[PDB]
C-alpha cells in the first residue's frame, strides 16, 4: 500500500542526486582530477594565478613539484 | 566581454530615462528596479559584493516591492500605460538621444567637458594593482560599523525608532 | 574621470530633472527621488571602492537606510493625500494659494 | 514577593512567548559580562594573524623581540592550544 | 563543460518537480485512506507526464483586461528565480561558489515576490489584486524572520558561504545548537512558499485559486513548476542549514545521497503538514509572525550574538 | 504515409487528455453527495488522474450534478463558456438529464442540455458513485476515439 | 438528561501552567495531528479496483 | 563569467517554456469565454478597491524593520574584532531598538487588524 509511493520517491531521489554528482564529476574533470580550487579571497586567486604562470601550459592545476627546478 | 561596466552603465542611464519620463508608476517602478539591478551589477564588477547584494535585498526586494505594493493600491481607475501620453514618448526619446550623442562623443573623443571633464579610455584602467589578502576589504570596512561607527549606529537607530513613531503619528488621520 | 562616473552622474541629473518636472501622480515624483538616491548610492560605492577608503565602506549603508526612512515618510504623506482626494494628483494640493 | 510571582504566573499562563523572549534577551544582555571566556574570545581575535608581521631593526636594546620565530621571545599561543 | 553543468542541474530539478507532484498526490491519498494516482502508468509514474502534456495542449485563456507584457513576464521571473536558487547550493560542491551564497538566496527569493505583485496587477479582475496584496504582505512579513533567523544561525558559521556550513556541522548538526530557530525557520519557509495553513493566496476553499485564477494551461504550469522548485529548494536549504551531512572529499556521492535523502524527508514533511492542519486566517498568520515569531527571533538573535563571545566559540571568518 | 505520424500524435494527445480529466465541482443538489462519494476512498476518483480541481480555467469536464433551475441556468452557461477547450459536460442524475422529479415545474429547466452541450448522460436519482464513475470512464473512452489530427490531415 | 461539552476550567498550578506553556511553545498537539496522519498512511486503503472490483449491492 | 551564463540560461529556458506554453495549444476564443471570472457572473470594477491603511502600514513597518535588518547583516564579520565589548554593546543596542520599535507599534494599536 504505502510502499507504492516509493517509486515516485525513488524517481525524485535520482533526479535530485544527478545535480550534485554531475557537479562533482565536472569539477574533477576540468581541474586536473583534483577538486576545483576555491578562491574566496585575493590571496587564493593570486595563488592560482601564480600556479597558471609556472605550469607553462596556462593551467593552474598542472602542479610543478621539486622535479621542475627543485 | 572586454567592456561590461559600460553597457551596464548605459543601461542604467536608459532605465533612469525610462522611469524619470514618468509613465504610470508601475512601469516607473519596473524601470527603477531594472536600473537598480544593473547598478548592483556595476558595483559587483567593482568588488562591492556586499553593497550590491544590499542594493538587491533591501532596495529591490524591500523599498521597491513596498513602492509597487503601494502603487497597486493608490492608482487610477484605468491604471495608465506608457503609450497613453506623447509626453512620455518625447521625454524618453530626448533622454535616449542625449545618452547616445554623449556616449558617442565620449567614445570617439575622450575629452568631453559636459560640466565635468571625462575620458572614456576604459574602466578597468583606474583599478589599482595589489592584493587584499585573506579578507574582503569592503566587508572589513562595513563590519567596522560596530567598532568604529558607534556614533553612526546610535544616530541611525534613533532615527529608525523615530521613523516608526513618526509614521504612526502621521497615518492616524485625526 | 572614467565614463562609468559620467553615466552615474548623468543618471542623477536625469532623476533630478524628472523630479523637478512634475506630472499628475505623486508616486512618479517619489520614484524619481528614489532614483536620485540610487544613483547617489552607486556613485558613493564606486568612489569608496576605487580609492579603498575602507572605513567609508559603511557610508552607502547609512545613505540607503536614511533615504529609505525618508521614502517611508513620503509614502505615508502620499497615502494621506490620496485618502483626502481619492488620488495622489498634485493639482489637488493647491488650496494653500488662498 | 507574591505580586511579582503572580505577575510571572499570569504571563507564563497567557503569554509564554513573551516570557521566553524576555528571559532569553535578558540572559543575552547579562551573561557576557560575567563570563571568564569573553576575554578569551578577545584574545583569540587578537591572536589571528591577518596581516604580515613586518619586522623591526634591532638597534640594540631590544631584548624582548625574538630575532627568530622560534626564539623564547614574543607572545606564545600555548594557552590557545589547550583551550 | 560548465554549460553541461548548468543543464544537468536545471533539467533534473524540473523532473524532480514533475514527480514531486505525483509524490505529493500519493502521500495525501495514503494519509486519506485512498491511493492516489495508480492507473496512469505503473503506480502513477507516467501521471506527471500526462499532466504536462495535457496542460501544454490546453487553451491558455488570456484575460481581455490583462497587460500581456507583465502577464508573461511574471512566469518568466518566477521560473528563472526558482531555477537560479539552486546554483549556490552545496551539494558537496556548488555550481557557483560565492562568499555570500545565503545572502544571494535571500535577495533572489525576495525578488520572487514581484511575480505575485505583477500577476495580480496584470490579471486585473479587481479582486485577484486584493489576494495578490495579501500574498505580498505575507511574503514580506515572513522575509523578516527568514533574514533574522539566517543571521543568528550563521553566527556559528562565521560567513555567508554555504560550503562553510558543511565544515560548521562536521561533528554535530546545527539543529542540536539552534532547534528553536529551526522550528521558526521551518514554519517561515512553509509560509514563504504559500504552503500548508499558509496557502492563503491560493485557498481552494477561500478564494478558489486567488492570483492564479486567470492563468491557465501553460503559464499556470510554469507558475506551478516555480512554486514546487521553490519548495524543494527551501527544503534543501533547510537540510544544509540544520542537518548538515558528513562530507568525504574522495567520495562526494555519499554526501549527495545523504543530502538528497534529507531534502526528500523535509519535502515529505511539507506534504505532511498539508494533510494534517486547518488553514490559518490571514490576520491570524500575520499575528503569528508579528507577535509570536518576531519577539522570540529578536531574543534569539541577541542570544546567538552573545553566545560565541561569552564562550570563546567565535568561528573563523575564513 | 504521413497519416501514421498524425495518428500517433492524436493517440498521444488523447491519452494525455483522458489521463488528466480535471472536473469542475458543480454540485447543485442531491447528486453532489454521490459525486463526493465517488471522490471518497472507496472509489477514489484521483487514482484515475481525475483530480479535485478549482476555477473553470483549469477544468476539462463539467459535471452537472443536480437540478438546474431557471434562476441558476445563466451562471451555469457562464462558467461553461469560461472553460478552456477542449471541454466536456457530463449530465448526472434525472434532474440534470431531463428535469426528473421536477420536470413539470415552473422554475426548473428540463435538462441541462437545453443550456450546454452534454457529452455523457448518467441516469439515476441519484446515480450511484459507481454509476458516475462508469460515466467518467465512458467519457474517457470517448476521448480515446477522437481523431482531431486525422480530421485535420484530410482537410 | 443533558451534558456540558465545554464547561471545564483549566487548572492554574505550576505543573499545569508549565504543561500548557510547553504545549504552546513545542507544538505538541500539532505533533499529535501529524501522528494521526502518519498512522493513516500505514493503513490499507479502502479503495476498490473499479471496474475489476465492484461495490457491494 | 559563469554566473552570467547561468542567469542567461535560466531566463532563456523560462522564456522558451513561455513560448511553447503560450503558442502551442490550439485556440478558439469568443467574447463570453474570456470574460472575467466571478463564480458564474460578471465582476464589478467599482473604483480602486485595494484600500485600507493597514495594508500600507504593514508594508511601511516591514520597510523599517528591513532597514534595521540591513544594519544587522554585517554581524558575522563584526564578531571578528578585538574590541568585542564595544561590538557586543552596539549589536545588542540595535536589537533593543528593534524590540522597542516592535513594542511601541504593538502597544499603540499598530500591528492590529481593527474593525
Ligand atoms: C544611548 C547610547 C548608548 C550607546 C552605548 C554606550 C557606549 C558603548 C561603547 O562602548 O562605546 C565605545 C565607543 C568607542 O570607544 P572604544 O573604547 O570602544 O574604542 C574603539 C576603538 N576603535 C574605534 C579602534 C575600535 O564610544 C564612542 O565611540 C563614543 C561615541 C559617543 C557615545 C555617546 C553615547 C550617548
Ligand atoms: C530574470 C530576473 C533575474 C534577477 C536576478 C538576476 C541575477 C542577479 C544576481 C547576479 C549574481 C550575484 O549577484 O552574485 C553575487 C555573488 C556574491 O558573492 P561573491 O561575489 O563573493 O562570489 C565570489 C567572488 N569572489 C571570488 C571575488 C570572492 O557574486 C557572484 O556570484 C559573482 C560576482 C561577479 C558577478 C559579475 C556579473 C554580475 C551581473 C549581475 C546581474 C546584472 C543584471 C541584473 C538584472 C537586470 C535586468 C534588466
Ligand atoms: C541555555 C539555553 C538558552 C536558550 C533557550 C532558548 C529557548 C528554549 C525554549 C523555547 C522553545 C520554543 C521555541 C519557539 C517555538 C515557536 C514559538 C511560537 O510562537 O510558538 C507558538 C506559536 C503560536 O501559538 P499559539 O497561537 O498557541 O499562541 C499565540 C499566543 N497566545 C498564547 C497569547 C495566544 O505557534 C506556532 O508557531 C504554530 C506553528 C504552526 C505550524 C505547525 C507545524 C507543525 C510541524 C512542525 C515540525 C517541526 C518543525 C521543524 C522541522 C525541522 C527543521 C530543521
Ligand atoms: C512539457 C511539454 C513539452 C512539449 C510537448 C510537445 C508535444 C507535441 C505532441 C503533439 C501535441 C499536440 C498537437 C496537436 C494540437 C492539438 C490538436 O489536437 O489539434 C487539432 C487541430 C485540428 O485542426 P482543424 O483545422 O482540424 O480544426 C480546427 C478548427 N475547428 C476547431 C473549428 C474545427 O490541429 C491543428 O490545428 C493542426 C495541428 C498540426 C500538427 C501539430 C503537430 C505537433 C506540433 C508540435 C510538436
Ligand atoms: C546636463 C544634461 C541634462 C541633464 C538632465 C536630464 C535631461 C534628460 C532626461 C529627461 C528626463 C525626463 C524629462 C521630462 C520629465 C517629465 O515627466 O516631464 C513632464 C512634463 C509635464 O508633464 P504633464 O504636465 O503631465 O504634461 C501634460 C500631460 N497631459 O512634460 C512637459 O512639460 C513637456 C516636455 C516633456 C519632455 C521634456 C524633456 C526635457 C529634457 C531637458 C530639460 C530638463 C533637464
Ligand atoms: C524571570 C525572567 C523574566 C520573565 C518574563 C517577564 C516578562 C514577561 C513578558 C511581558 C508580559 C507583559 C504582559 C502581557 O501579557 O502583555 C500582553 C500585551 C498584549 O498582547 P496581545 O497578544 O496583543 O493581547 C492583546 C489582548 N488580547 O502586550 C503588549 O501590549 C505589548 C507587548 C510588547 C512586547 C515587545 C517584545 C519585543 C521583543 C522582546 C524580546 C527581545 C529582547 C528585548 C530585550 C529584553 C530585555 C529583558
Ligand atoms: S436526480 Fe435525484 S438525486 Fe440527483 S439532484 Fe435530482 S432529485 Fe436529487
Amino acid at each position: 500500500m504505502w510502499f507504492e509511493i516509493l517509486p515516485g520517491i525513488a524517481v525524485m531521489a535520482a533526479c535530485l542526486f544527478i545535480p550534485g554528482m554531475a557537479t562533482a564529476h565536472i569539477h574533477k574533470f576540468t581541474n586536473g582530477g583534483k577538486e576545483k580550487r576555491v578562491a574566496h579571497f585575493s590571496y587564493q586567486w593570486n595563488l592560482m594565478e601564480r600556479d597558471r604562470c609556472i605550469s607553462g601550459v596556462n593551467r593552474y592545476h598542472v602542479t610543478k613539484g621539486l622535479e621542475n627546478i627543485d | 566581454t572586454m567592456y561590461i561596466a559600460f553597457i551596464l552603465s548605459t543601461i542604467f542611464v536608459i532605465g533612469f530615462v525610462g522611469f524619470s519620463s514618468k509613465p504610470s508608476p508601475i512601469y516607473g517602478g519596473l524601470g527603477l528596479i531594472v536600473s537598480g539591478g544593473v547598478g548592483c551589477g556595476i558595483v559587483l564588477n567593482f568588488g562591492g559584493s556586499f553593497l550590491g547584494l544590499m542594493v538587491f535585498l533591501i532596495y529591490l526586494g524591500g523599498m521597491l516591492v513596498v513602492f509597487g505594493y503601494t502603487t497597486a493600491m493608490a492608482t487610477e481607475m484605468y491604471p495608465e500605460v506608457w503609450v497613453s501620453n506623447k509626453t512620455v514618448f518625447g521625454a524618453f526619446v530626448s533622454g535616449l538621444m542625449m545618452e547616445f550623442c554623449m556616449v558617442y562623443y565620449a567614445l570617439k573623443e575622450e575629452e568631453v567637458e559636459i560640466i565635468f571633464k571625462f575620458n572614456g579610455l576604459g574602466d578597468w584602467v583606474i583599478y589599482d594593482t595589489g592584493d587584499s589578502g585573506f579578507f574582503s576589504e569592503e566587508a572589513m570596512g562595513i563590519a567596522a560599523l560596530y567598532s568604529y561607527g558607534t556614533w553612526l549606529v546610535i544616530v541611525t537607530g534613533w532615527s529608525l525608532l523615530i521613523g516608526v513613531v513618526v509614521i504612526m503619528e502621521i497615518t492616524r488621520g485625526n | 574621470m572614467p565614463l562609468v562616473y559620467m553615466n552615474i552622474i548623468m543618471a542623477f541629473a536625469i532623476a533630478l530633472a524628472g523630479l523637478l518636472m512634475y506630472r499628475s501622480h505623486l508616486m512618479s515624483s517619489l520614484l524619481c527621488l528614489e532614483g536620485m538616491m540610487l544613483s547617489l548610492f552607486i556613485m558613493s560605492t564606486l568612489i569608496i571602492l576605487n580609492t579603498h577608503f575602507t572605513l567609508a565602506n559603511m557610508m552607502p549603508i547609512i545613505l540607503l537606510v536614511f533615504a529609505a526612512c525618508e521614502a517611508a515618510l513620503g509614502l505615508s504623506l502620499l497615502v494621506m493625500v490620496s485618502n483626502t482626494y481619492g488620488t495622489d494628483y498634485v493639482q489637488n494640493l493647491n488650496l494653500l494659494q488662498c | 514577593a507574591g505580586r511579582i510571582a503572580s505577575f510571572l504566573k499570569n504571563a507564563w499562563a497567557k503569554e509564554p512567548v513573551l516570557v521566553a523572549s524576555f528571559a532569553i534577551g535578558g540572559l543575552a544582555i547579562i551573561l557576557p559580562s560575567l563570563s571568564p571566556y569573553t576575554n578569551y574570545a578577545i584574545r583569540i581575535n587578537r591572536a589571528t594573524p591577518y596581516n604580515y608581521p613586518v619586522p623591526l631593526r634591532d638597534d640594540g636594546n631590544m631584548p624582548d623581540v625574538p630575532s627568530h620565530p622560534q626564539d623564547p621571545q614574543g607572545p606564545s599561543l600555548e594557552w590557545l592550544k589547550n583551550l | 563543460m560548465f554549460m553541461i553543468n548548468i543543464l544537468s542541474l536545471i533539467i533534473p530539478i524540473l523532473l524532480a518537480v514533475a514527480f514531486l507532484t505525483l509524490v505529493e498526490r500519493k502521500v495525501l491519498g495514503y494519509m486519506q485512506l485512498r491511493k492516489g494516482p495508480n492507473v496512469v502508468g505503473p503506480y502513477g509514474l507516467l501521471q506527471p507526464i500526462a499532466d504536462a502534456l495535457k496542460l501544454v495542449t490546453k487553451e491558455p485563456l488570456r484575460p481581455g483586461t490583462s497587460s500581456i507584457s507583465m502577464f508573461i513576464i511574471a512566469p518568466i521571473l518566477g521560473l528563472s528565480l526558482a531555477l537560479t536558487m539552486w546554483v549556490p547550493l552545496p551539494m558537496p560542491y556548488p555550481l557557483i561558489n560565492m562568499n555570500l551564497g545565503v545572502l544571494f538566496m535571500l535577495a533572489m527569493s525576495s525578488l520572487a515576490v514581484y511575480s505575485i505583485l505583477w500577476s495580480g496587477w496584470a490579471s486585473n479582475s479587481k479582486y485577484a489584486l486584493i489576494g495578490a496584496l495579501r500574498a505580498v504582505a505575507q511574503t514580506i512579513s515572513y522575509e523578516v524572520t527568514l533574514a533574522i533567523i539566517l543571521l543568528s544561525v550563521l553566527l556559528m558559521n562565521g560567513s555567508y558561504t554555504l560550503s562553510t556550513l558543511i565544515t560548521t556541522q562536521e561533528h554535530i548538526w546545527m539543529i542540536f545548537t539552534s532547534w528553536p530557530l529551526a522550528m521558526m525557520w521551518f514554519i517561515s519557509t512553509l509560509a514563504e512558499t504559500n504552503r500548508a495553513p499558509f496557502d492563503l493566496t491560493e485557498g481552494e476553499s477561500e478564494l478558489v485559486s486567488g492570483f492564479n485564477v486567470e492563468y491557465a494551461a501553460g503559464p499556470f504550469a510554469m507558475f506551478f513548476m516555480a512554486e514546487y522548485a521553490n519548495i524543494i529548494m527551501m527544503n534543501a536549504f533547510t537540510a544544509i542549514l540544520f542537518l548538515g551531512a558528513s562530507h568525504d572529499p574522495h567520495t562526494p556521492e555519499l554526501y549527495t545521497i545523504n543530502f538528497v535523502l534529507k531534502t526528500l524527508a523535509l519535502t515529505i514533511t511539507f506534504l505532511w503538514i498539508r494533510a494534517s492542519y486547518p488553514r490559518f486566517r490571514y490576520d491570524q498568520l500575520m499575528h503569528l509572525l508579528w507577535k509570536s515569531f518576531l519577539p522570540l527571533t529578536l531574543a534569539l538573535c541577541m542570544w546567538h550574538i552573545s553566545l560565541p563571545i561569552m564562550t570563546a566559540s567565535i568561528p573563523p571568518q575564513s | 504515409r504521413g497519416e501514421y505520424v498524425v495518428a500517433k500524435l492524436d493517440d498521444l494527445v488523447n491519452w494525455a487528455r483522458r489521463s488528466s480529466l480535471w472536473p469542475m465541482t458543480f454540485g447543485l443538489a442531491c447528486c453532489a453527495v454521490e459525486m463526493m462519494h465517488m471522490a471518497a476512498p472507496r472509489y477514489d476518483m484521483d487514482r484515475f488522474g481525475v483530480v479535485f480541481r478549482a476555477s473553470p480555467r483549469q477544468s476539462d469536464v463539467m459535471i452537472v450534478a443536480g437540478t438546474l433551475t431557471n434562476k441558476m441556468a445563466p451562471a451555469l452557461r457562464k462558467v461553461y463558456d469560461q472553460m478552456p477547450e477542449p471541454r466536456y459536460v457530463v449530465s448526472m442524475g434525472s434532474c440534470a438529464n431531463g428535469g426528473g422529479y421536477y420536470h413539470y415545474s415552473y422554475s426548473v429547466v428540463r435538462g441541462c442540455d437545453r443550456i450546454v452541450p452534454v457529452d455523457i448522460y448518467v441516469p439515476g436519482c441519484p446515480p450511484t458513485a459507481e454509476a458516475l464513475l462508469y460515466g467518467i470512464l465512458q467519457l474517457q473512452r470517448k476521448i480515446k476515439r477522437e481523431k482531431r489530427l486525422r480530421i485535420w490531415y484530410r482537410r | 438528561t443533558y451534558k456540558f461539552v465545554n464547561m471545564r476550567e483549566p487548572s492554574m498550578d505550576m505543573k499545569s501552567v508549565t504543561d500548557r506553556a510547553a504545549q504552546t511553545l513545542l507544538w505538541t498537539e500539532l505533533v499529535r495531528g501529524l501522528g494521526m496522519t502518519l498512522s493513516y498512511l500505514f493503513r490499507e486503503p479502502a479503495t476498490i479496483n473499479y471496474p475489476f472490483e465492484k461495490g457491494p449491492l | 563569467m559563469n554566473i552570467m551564463l547561468t542567469l542567461l540560461t535560466n531566463v532563456t529556458l523560462a522564456s522558451l517554456l513561455v513560448l511553447i506554453a503560450f503558442w502551442l495549444p490550439q485556440l478558439n476564443a469568443y467574447s463570453e469565454k474570456t470574460s472575467p471570472y466571478e463564480c458564474g457572473f460578471d465582476p464589478m470594477g467599482s473604483a480602486r478597491l485595494p484600500f485600507s491603511m493597514k495594508f500600507f502600514l504593514v508594508a511601511i513597518t516591514f520597510l523599517l524593520f528591513d532597514l534595521e535588518i540591513a544594519l544587522l547583516l554585517p554581524l558575522p564579520w563584526a564578531s571578528q574584532t578585538n574590541n568585542l565589548k564595544t561590538m557586543l554593546t552596539m549589536a545588542l543596542f540595535l536589537l533593543i531598538l528593534l524590540a522597542a520599535s516592535l513594542a511601541y507599534e504593538w502597544t499603540q494599536k499598530g500591528l492590529e487588524w481593527a474593525e
